[PDB]
């Protein structure tokens, strides 16, 4: 029948997760953001929709820093993006505490990847309404 | 409840007209054995604060990790992390003072005596002490452990009270600190000749000096001393 899109962790007859696909629609509606990898670094850029003249310029910062070498930018639900960065900061601090060295970027990428994937496994949690562009410079 | 294993001796400090001076030797004592000689016990936090830690070295390295995490945490979602909302010496101290008291109340203390030296954003001199018990106090001159008995009497000759601070220059203050380090090398059995010195000024900023040595020592009079009472040769 139907109703496969009402609950999170439910597979549809064609092996799709509709609640995740609906979370993508929230991202597509959001503000555009980009990332460019250069010869020795990365550059992040984001649009900032000025709703009215009442918004104080250069104050509502969207780009966030994880540790001291990673920068994160996201599109869609801003509160969801902040929650993901909050988790990432804890995850980076957990890595540095045990291994001394600052967290590698591919290492940090999996840590957020596993955390977001976890929110697709249960019907008690909602998928993240954000697509996050992030990166930095490490050992290699 | 624990016991100190690898230890660092005195941390000496005083405040002058424009800022503060703090010093500590590079020794890591293993009981009576002077085991480690390349141990920095003065930790710079930002460009306006230097933390001088004495006592347990493993606990010192833990506090060292906490301060580096504090800088990282302060920079999060903060566009003025290098300006107005930068870490003040008073913020750094109060955090450590809270930790030291919470640890002693749980009967698992950080076996350290800490002096936080720095200059506030308004130009005020900051110099405060905190130990393993969480006991906190401020004075024109501050010294931990062995220096509290020997260096303090020497540094208080320069600055006895609050009114003596604006009268004291960097040259006179540093000379008193360097002299005290020599006296500590004379009489403290757990002291090293090699030491570090840090000057935080409201004008010239932070000046970290490494690999300093105790010079101009008096040992010549030893040749005239023979026996312990009646021996002549």
């Amino acid at each position: 029948g139907t109703g496969y899109d009402l609950s999170n962790s439910v597979f549809s007859p064609d092996g799709r997760n509709f609640q995740v696909e609906y979370a993508v629609k929230a991202v597509e509606n959001g503000t555009t953001s980009i990332g460019i990898k250069c010869n020795d670094g990365v550059v992040f850029a984001v649009e900032k929709l000025i709703t009215s003249k009442l918004l104080v310029p250069q104050k509502n910062v969207k780009i966030q820093v994880v540790d001291r070498h990673i920068g994160c930018v996201y599109s869609g639900l801003i509160p969801d993006g902040r929650h993901l960065v909050n988790r990432g900061r804890e995850e980076a601090a957990s890595f540095k505490k045990l291994y001394k060295t600052p967290i590698p970027i591919p290492a940090f990428a999996d840590r957020l990847g596993q955390y977001v994937q976890a929110h697709t496994l249960y019907n008690s949690v909602r998928p993240f309404g954000v697509s996050t562009i992030f990166g930095g410079v490490d050992k290699n | 409840t624990q016991q100190p294993i690898v230890t660092g001796t005195s941390v000496i400090s005083m405040k002058y007209d424009n800022g503060v001076i703090i010093a500590a030797d590079n020794l890591g004592s293993y009981g009576s054995l002077l085991r480690f000689n390349g141990v920095e016990r003065l930790i710079p936090v930002g460009d306006n604060t230097v933390v001088g830690i004495s006592g347990d070295i493993s606990d010192m390295q833990h506090i060292e990790r906490l301060l580096k995490d504090l800088v990282t945490e302060n920079a999060y979602d903060n566009p003025l992390a290098d300006a107005e909302e930068a870490l003040e010496p008073s913020y750094i101290f109060e955090y450590l003072a809270t930790v030291m008291y919470q640890r002693r109340s749980k009967m698992n203390p950080l076996w350290n005596a800490i002096i936080v030296a720095g200059v506030q954003s308004n130009g005020d001199q900051f110099l405060r002490y905190v130990n393993l018990l969480g006991v906190t106090y401020s004075s024109p001159t501050l010294a931990t452990g062995f220096g509290a008995h020997m260096a303090n009497p020497l540094l208080r000759k320069v600055v006895d009270r609050e009114s003596d601070i604006p009268k004291t220059t960097v040259q006179v203050a540093e000379e008193a600190i360097v002299n005290a380090m020599r006296v500590l090398y004379y009489r403290d059995a757990r002291s090293s000749r090699n030491f570090s010195l840090a000057i935080i000024d409201k004008n010239t900023g932070l000046t970290f000096k490494k690999n300093l040595q105790v010079e101009n020592m008096k040992w010549d009079f030893a040749k005239d001393i023979k026996g312990y009472g009646t021996q002549k040769i």
